[PDB]
RNA sequence: UUAUGCUAUCAGGUGGAUGGCUCGGCUCAAGAGCUUAUGAAGGACGUGCCAAGCUGCGAUAAGCCCGGGGUAGGUG
RNA sequence: CCCGAGAAGGGAGGUGCAAAGUGCCUGAAACCUGAUAGUGAUGGAACGAUACGGCAUGAAAGGAUCUCUGGCAUGAAGGA
RNA sequence: UGUUCGGGUCGAAGCAGGGCUGUGAAGUCCUGUGGACCGUUCACAAACGAAAAUCCUGGUAAUAGUAGCAGCAAAGCAGG
């Protein structure tokens, strides 16, 4: 319902920051994709982002390992997001325009912070049998990427 | 009927649940002292009846032991007043002729006792508390009092002078002489007040 | 300041409280490490088939008078001082430097502590807890 | 009681939590149990049963003030 | 006129909170200048639109100008020169408290002014 | 760069405890104490420039007339 | 002013002593996300008490005949 | 609450983490936050101290990105 304070702090000097405001999308899947693209280039993000929306890359599930079977490749269990690729897409293209804007260079910049922070739940309610409700309820992600001109 | 004006019923057992009292058409709790909203165990009540009894002979003998206390110098400087005059102060019967709070002021600096009025004027503080929302916002402070033999227009003078409390001889009790029942309470007399007190309280 | 006066009896026992301390268990309430809902402070175990309240050796050490400390040299500061708490400007004229270290109370403002250690500078009295 | 003085005793001066239930833990209530199981008791404090002697009316009876000689 | 049997505080703000329309004029009180004063007998008088103010604490201690309005429901007052300004630039009157400035100049246009101030 | 994890601290999210404040509540005391067929209490419906609820009012409908108090703003 | 399909939202830039940014005073714990220290894919458990070590920290409020290492004098029970 | 002596926008209460004192209930001080109230001597009071009641109210985990989104009417495809 409000704005979110950051939980690093680079120096404006050499950083783009960029937040996604009350995603809904699964917390869990969008951690997986965030694990997976920290420490990475912004173009290499882009394509792998690309790569994994047209089900041609998979995402290593190493933390939420329900669920799925094991993929081609070399890995162990990984899935093929939709939803939270896409929203971590549009969260980098906004942060990319804010760095151009800052005077600085998307094209040598690093995804050096990306976390998610579940935010307020919707209540919804599911009718069961012999009477009773239970609830199903709309949870909401706030995603935060910071690009820094180090490494 | 506070926290019990419901009819509430207990669901038994076999319901997988507690056995306090529930409402009628829900599982909410009520009526009794831990559930929110129910009543009080033990809470006061307007009947109980907190007078004290002390007998006639021995709150006379408290009386005079109380007036007799600021005679001596000692329990009345220890006691937190400054003054600097010869214990017991009397003063003589057109002290209670004074009508304008200027010439009790004028009298007070005369005889040694303003020093102890500016003390309780500066002492005036703010009460730490729930106190403070209730009525009681300040803490004041025990000055000096004023005995006179018979209503006159002394006790309309000297009081609204800080800490300053004058009453006549017959209206002395242990509050005004013990604040806080501690004995040591700077007073002046007149003559007549003395001529009151040969067996006032014997 | 005033050098203190530590008379070699009361040096004596100062050494032992200082050991007699060092060896001194910590006085915590049974199982508060494995529950967050308690403290850490001293409840004495009440059922009848606790270990620790039975005394077995393993479980901790219960509170007991055996470990108080020497009286001579009880309550005193670690350095060798005893500590009265200030909390005006009219109370360092009852206070001897010889064996006495004032402790300006938390609250005081700023100019009221420092004309208290200015006072306290002069008067040779020393100061715990003084911003410098 | 002290109720300051049971601050974490749980029974709180009675023994078990078994005690202090109800009129049970008494034996009755009130001078109940005159004589089947109080009557030891009964006969101690002063309640013993029966009935001894008659009474006159207090419109005739008089109580006399008295004063010894010395 | 509330007597010394209203010393609790919640009567007090009651009494302030819910007031007639017509007890919130003199609430409207403000100090008289000295030359004021001695020519009417009152030590105070009350403030409205169209009289001189001399502003006495605040941040603008010794601005003077006229009263531009006065709300009886909200109990302030606007003076001229007192503004604040916004994001996008544009002067706005701030309100102010009329027992926090002091009258030097009266208006004297109703007539029944002068009986108002006094008696 | 040892993954999935364990312990402790820090930064952030969620959440709404603690503290401070309070036009509310409760108890005691002193007063005052009937109203309606000249249509009562209570209810339904209506009534606002933008007006859904509450409050007030009744097709003259957040209201009309007269006397006093009050003085420069008012439109619950 | 820039990004965005945008009356969403983000960034930069302002107002205010202070964001207190609208159900907006303070803002705890459970719970969740990241970082730091220790440990870690040959390993046995009421999660700790006591003694000895490794690694990390030890600004304030704690020590300076205090910490470490040795010399000398007296030395109870015991005593080669 | 009565009484004695005080502190606070040169920063009160509260909160997070630490140093010292006490056998202990606990007290006091330091650092970060906070933005307006809080103590103390001698006494007196009580709607006065919580780990447990298949305790009450509110918030929130694991289970878990799991079951379900099939059974009685298996319905959609191309181009624009
Ligand atoms: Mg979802
Ligand atoms: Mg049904
Ligand atoms: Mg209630
Ligand atoms: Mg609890």
């Amino acid at each position: 319902m409000a704005r979110i304070n950051y939980s690093i702090n680079g120096d404006p000097e050499t950083t783009s920051k960029a937040m996604g405001s009350e995603l809904h999308i699964s917390p869990k899947k969008s951690r997986e994709v965030c694990c997976k693209i920290k420490g990475m280039k912004a173009s290499e993000a882009r394509k792998f982002l690309e790569d994994v929306i047209a089900m041609k890359q998979a995402v290593p599930f190493k933390k939420h390992h329900d669920g799925s079977g094991h993929r081609k490749g070399p890995m162990a269990a990984g899935k093929y997001p939709i939803s939270a690729s896409k929203e971590i897409l549009k969260v980098l293209k906004n942060a990319e325009s804010n760095a151009e804007y800052k005077g600085l260079e998307p094209a040598n910049m690093y995804i050096i912070h990306a976390a998610i922070q579940r935010g307020r739940v919707i209540h919804g309610f599911m009718p069961r049998a012999r009477g009773r409700a239970t609830p199903k309820d709309t949870e909401t992600v706030n995603i935060e990427m910071i690009l820094s001109e180090v490494r | 009927y506070s926290g019990m004006e419901t009819s509430a019923r207990g669901w038994g057992s076999g319901r997988g649940v507690s056995h306090v009292p529930r409402l009628v058409n829900s599982s909410r709790a009520a009526r009794v002292p831990h559930a929110k909203g129910g009543r009080r165990a033990h809470p006061p009540k307007p009947e109980a009846d907190r007078s004290e009894k002390v007998n006639t002979k021995e709150r006379r003998y408290a009386i005079r032991s109380a007036i007799a206390a600021t005679t001596d110098p000692t329990l009345v400087s220890l006691r937190g007043h400054i003054f600097e005059a010869e214990l017991p102060i009397v003063a003589v019967n057109d002290l209670e002729s004074l009508e304008r709070t200027k010439q009790v002021i004028e009298f007070l600096e005369a005889a040694g006792l303003y020093e102890d009025v500016l003390r309780a004027k500066y002492g005036r503080h703010i009460r730490a508390g729930r106190g403070k929302l209730r009525g009681r916002k300040y803490k004041h402070k025990k000055s000096v009092l004023i005995v006179a033999g018979e209503n006159t227009p002394i006790l309309k003078a000297a009081r609204n002078l800080s800490g300053v409390d004058v009453v006549t001889v017959d209206s002395l009790n242990a509050e005004l002489l013990a604040p806080g029942t501690h004995a040591g309470r700077l007073t002046v007399w007149t003559e007549s007040a003395i001529g009151k007190l040969e067996g006032a309280f014997q | 300041v005033s050098t203190l006066d530590m008379d070699p009896e009361s040096r004596r026992l100062f050494n032992v409280r200082k050991v007699q301390k060092g060896k001194k268990p910590q006085f915590k309430r049974t199982c508060s490490h494995k529950f967050k809902r308690l403290d850490d402070n001293w409840r004495r175990p009440r059922g009848s088939q606790g270990k620790q309240r039975r005394k077995y050796v393993s479980k901790g050490a219960l509170v007991q008078v055996g470990y108080g400390s020497p009286a001579a040299v009880k309550g005193l500061h670690p350095s060798g001082y005893s500590d009265v708490l200030i909390s005006s400007i009219a109370e360092l004229e009852l206070v001897d430097p010889s064996y006495e270290a004032i402790r300006i109370a938390g609250t005081i403002g700023a100019q009221k502590k420092a004309l208290i250690l200015a006072k306290a500078e002069e008067a040779g009295i020393k100061v715990l807890n003084s911003g410098r | 009681m002290d109720t300051k003085k049971f601050r974490g005793s749980r029974t709180c001066g009675g023994g078990t939590h078994k005690n202090r239930r109800g009129a049970g833990n008494r034996g009755g209530r009130g001078k109940a149990g005159g004589c089947k199981h109080h009557f030891v008791r009964a006969m101690m404090r002063g309640y013993s049963y029966g009935k001894h002697g008659f009474k006159r009316p207090d419109e005739v009876s008089r109580d006399v003030s008295i004063v010894n000689v010395g | 006129m509330i007597a010394m049997v209203s010393k609790q505080p919640r009567k007090q703000r009651k009494a302030r909170y819910a007031a007639p329309l017509h007890i919130r004029q003199k609430f409207m009180g403000a100090r008289l200048s000295e030359a004021l004063t001695k020519e009417y007998g009152t030590r105070s008088a009350a403030v409205i639109t169209g009289d001189t103010v001399k502003v006495m604490r605040g941040d603008f201690k010794g601005t003077e100008g006229k009263v531009q309005s006065v709300s009886l429901m909200d109990g302030t007052i606007t003076v001229d020169g007192v503004i604040s300004t916004k994001v996008d630039g544009t002067e706005v009157p701030r309100p102010l408290n009329p027992s926090n400035v002091m009258i030097t100049k009266l208006e004297m246009k109703d007539g029944r002014r002068a009986s108002s101030i006094k008696k």
